[PDB]
RNA sequence: UAGACGGUGAGAGCCCGGUACGCGAAAACCCGGCACCUGCCUAGUAUCAAUUCCCGAGUAGCAGCGGGCCCGUGGAAUCCGCUGUGAAUCCGCCGGGACCACCCGGUAAGCCUAAAUACUCCUCGAUGACCGAUAGCGGAUUAGUACCGUGAGGGAAUGGUGAAAAGUACCCCGGGAGGGGAGUGAAAGAGUACCUGAAACCGUGUGCCUACAAUCCGUCAGAGCCUCCUUUUCCUCUCCGGAGGAGGGUGGUGAUGGCGUGCCUUUUGAAGAAUGAGCCUGCGAGUCAGGGACAUGUCGCAAGGUUAACCCGUGUGGGGUAGCCGCAGCGAAAGCGAGUCUGAAUAGGGCGACCCACACGCGCAUACGCGCGUGUGAAUAGUGGCGUGUUCUGGACCCGAA
RNA sequence: AUGCCGUGGUGUAAAGCGUGGCAGUGAGACGGCGGGGGAUAAGCUCCGUACGUCGAAAGGGAAACAGCCCAGAUCGCCGGC
RNA sequence: CGCGGCACAUCCACCUUGUGGUGGGUGUGGGUAGGGGAGCGUCCCUCAUUCAGCGAAGCCACCGGGUGACCGGUGGUGGA
């Protein structure tokens, strides 16, 4: 009758001002002494969404 | 673009300029057909009713159990594949209707008149009476001697001093007022009558 | 609306029982008995034409070994020298002759003899 | 007339009856495996196997304030194409002409060339705004 | 102002019952006008001071264990109930999301309150792009009957003669039933076992094959008989016919030879000694609601488009801008804004801008194209409706567990 | 030796890549060539190969025969190689 | 390979020189789950047209027809 859309997607990932989506990286919340500051440049960022799985995503969040 | 008929027991009366919506529009007939067909969905009641499980009474015991029976997996009588049974997927009482646009169907009705127009096939009238009394037989002989067809289609008005009165018990005629004005009656109708006051309320509503 | 679908089933079942005329028991009377009659049917038609070709092929070709056994010469060497001389004449009209008119039969074995080059040697 | 009245080429496209024989789709025609699928649509959320892609990423940063008055947006250069004689500005002449939402206050953007000489009713430019607007002649309100 | 349905011996405006339309109430009863009847009121308004008193008591609030509120005890408001403690009467009290202060709104702990709204066992009228007797409720027929069960409860199948009964008088077989001859009837190919009368199935007659031969029970070759039939020697009996025969050709039978391991399901793999089907008839499984969502084809408009609810109106037409998507995005947010963010700066980098076959003026360049204004017409769009395919939630393709 | 990445010519209706929509498969068997487990074993089993075939491919031949050999049926022909 | 008939892509020339078709040539055309495209038939509604108690529908047989899902015609039964 009327649609949901998954929280957890919402409160996951962020729609662009295109079509586009952004993953938040931050495997960094947990240990970070063996972890450099070069990993953590690395994961710092969003970072696009994989092409192998938006056809799935997009459907998650509508 | 210009043209009216005689009147009934007089002479002549009429010449109104008809503006460029009932004559200059080059309608679509994909248009017409969307709108026309919607008309007639929604002209459906929707009491195409059914029942199935769980409104058949019965049918909750399970009999015949399921080893050394030499039976069937049964389950319940009331299923489809036992007679008595329901109905699967069947017709649930739809009750539906092609809601469309205001402009595909403005656009879709001036674009017949416009047709009916080029084609020659309006009667402007002034009034229909034989002062204050209907007339079957009156309105029957001035439309047989004026348009000579089947199918008509009047537009008088909020009139049931004859204009909403003699036309009825007539074969094939149809009559309303301009804002109850489909599309599906027009196309049906080929000599389409329509009133000066008829013609004064709808062209000023359409500027 | 309910449609009563009795009326599809029949034309496809009579038209197919009456094609079925022919078969034993069950296979001429029972529709799903003889449709299945028929799928086996029209595949052995559909490889038995091809068949049929090959096997007119084989007698004709036995009968032309009867005749040129009598004429004192093998199909081989026959059609080896008709090849030579450049005999363009299948096998079907060349039985044909060969039972109608020997005589000509056996002149066209003269003319292969003829083209027959000499020996098994080259 | 309706004996004429036919439709549009490309729309209606026949209906695809699934379980109607082989020469249309099949026997499972549609549901071709024997494993779930044959009973059951999938959650489109479950893998099947491992830590949904949900779960495995982190929340996403941040938070929304319930306190965030959005103002609309009026783009200079829509002013200077829609208003090239100038005139008169405001927030019942935009919505007027329909280039920005109802109740609601605008701002003005630095993007276009603006000649157009003329004030400007409106809340919270932007300075390229103003720069332009007086750059041109006019004035900005608030 | 009667063409709504229906009935009447085959399809009725004018044959009928009826409809349109217009009449019609002793007695009862709902609403309604009037009278009686009933009932409130011998003014508390204006002004001022605030020393006095009141303004809902085992109540509120607080602490404790819970419900429910988007809100699962979390920092937990307000509301409700339970147990102990237990306030105030306007300089008061409650509330405004722990909480304090200021500000603001309002005065709980007594009661009554029509309208908009929800449902139709049941009673008139009406419709139906709903079935038409294995369907519709199970119940058109002795129906919640018969019947099953100690019982709670479960829970069947059976419609059609013909317009009219005109129901085959009479006669003959026969114990009768039943049949036959007459006869009614348009028809008995309409006889209570009755419109049409399918298929499996049983049976009679008849053309062909078959008792020395092994194969999913057929196909292709294919002899010779039999039915039918054209041309023709000929029967010349010929103003008749095709008798017969040759030859030719439809439709059967098919001697005899070759060839060939049944369907489906499921399986790496099947004719199966792997499963399911005795045969026929009927029924039986991918559909629907939602201004759902992504993509698509096509049709309206055109930086727009679109209305929902509800109103008016009669065939589903016109109104109705509240609202939604698009219109500028980034950023956690403040806030900034064609930039923005991180950041000391940002040189860099993340999201989004603006891609020229190019002229005028002009920096750059031998030529090749970069750029600011105007332009050789330079690059352009969503939205709404109807279908398609998919999908979410709805029993969701269907049947069946314990 | 093969095999693989990349480049420059040549040849081939065209395959490929990226981008969206809708499915299946996610148990594989045998044979050829190289390998481990097992005994120098098995119609055994686990891998590899831009090796095929069956699977999903009828036909010929191997007596009959899914997996080997040849050979990839549009349909018809009382035509040839 | 030969002799002939259909079909989808593509090349070429024409009709709107791809709306969609017309004429010719090359290559292509085994196929399950499965994707795509175009189709056959039944019942109902609307519009137009139209046969029908001088015999409709349904059913039986027969002769033909299309590349297919199938169709038409003739005769009989029956009677809307």
């Amino acid at each position: 009758p009327k649609a949901k859309t998954h929280s957890g997607a919402s409160k996951r990932f962020r729609r662009t001002g295109t079509g586009k989506i952004v993953r938040q990286k931050a495997n960094r919340r947990h240990l970070l002494e063996h972890k450099p500051s070069t990993r953590t440049r690395r994961l710092d960022g969003r970072t696009v969404v994989a092409a192998n799985d938006t056809k799935r995503v997009t459907s998650l969040l509508n | 673009l210009k043209i009216d008929v005689k009147t009934p027991a007089g002479k002549v009366d009429g010449a109104i300029e008809l503006p460029a919506e009932l004559f200059d529009v080059p309608a679509n007939i994909a248009l017409m057909h969307q709108v026309v067909t919607a008309q007639r969905a929604a002209a459906r009641q929707g009491t195409h009713s059914t029942k199935t499980r769980g409104e058949v009474s019965g049918g909750g015991r399970k009999p015949y159990r399921q080893k050394g029976t030499g039976r069937a997996r049964q389950g319940s009588t009331r299923a489809p594949q036992f007679t008595g049974g329901g109905v699967v997927h069947g017709p649930k009482p739809r009750d539906y209707s092609q809601r469309t646009p205001k402009k595909m169907i403005a656009a879709a009705l001036r674009g017949a008149l416009s047709d009916r127009a080029r084609n020659g096939r309006i009667h402007a009238i002034t009034e229909l009476v034989e002062g204050q009394n209907p007339s079957t037989k009156s309105a029957r002989a001035f439309l047989a001697s004026l348009t000579e067809r089947k199918q008509v289609l009047v537009v008088i008005g909020r009139s049931d001093e004859a204009g909403a009165k003699s036309v009825r018990n007539l074969p094939g005629v149809h009559i309303l007022a301009p804002d109850q004005l489909n599309t599906y009656d027009v196309l049906r109708a080929d000599d389409v009558v329509f009133s000066v006051e008829a013609l004064n309320a709808y062209i000023a509503a359409n500027t | 609306a309910r449609v009563k679908r009795a009326v599809n089933a029949h034309k496809k079942r009579r038209s197919i029982l009456k094609a079925s005329r022919g078969y034993r028991g069950q296979r001429s009377r029972l529709y799903r008995k003889a449709k299945e009659q028929q799928l086996h049917s029209l595949n052995y038609a559909y490889r038995d034409r091809r068949a049929r070709k090959g096997e007119f092929r084989k007698l004709w070709i036995a009968r032309i070994n009867a005749a040129a056994r009598l004429n004192d010469i093998t199909y081989n060497r026959l059609i080896q020298g008709l090849k030579a001389a450049g005999v363009e004449v299948d096998r079907k009209n060349l039985a044909d002759i060969a039972i109608s008119d020997p005589a000509a039969f056996t002149a066209l074995v003269d003319v292969a003899r003829a083209a027959l080059p000499e020996d098994v040697n080259a | 007339k309706l004996h004429d009245l036919r439709p549009a080429r490309g729309s209606k496209i026949a209906r695809t009856r699934v379980g109607r024989g082989d020469g249309s789709k099949g026997k499972t025609a549609g549901r071709g495996t024997k494993g779930t699928r044959a009973r059951k649509q999938v959650p489109v959320t479950f893998e099947g196997g491992q830590m949904p892609i949900h779960m495995r990423l982190p929340k996403l940063k941040g938070f929304r304030n319930r306190f965030r008055t959005e103002y609309e947006i009026v783009n200079v250069g829509d002013i200077n194409r829609l208003f090239p004689q100038g005139g008169a500005v405001g927030v019942d002449d935009l919505v007027a002409k329909g280039a920005v939402r109802k109740n609601a206050l605008v701002k003005v953007l630095g993007d276009g060339k603006l000649t157009a000489k003329v004030d400007v009713s409106a809340h919270k430019f932007s300075g390229s705004a103003r720069a332009k607007i007086t750059a041109a002649g006019g004035s900005a309100t608030e």
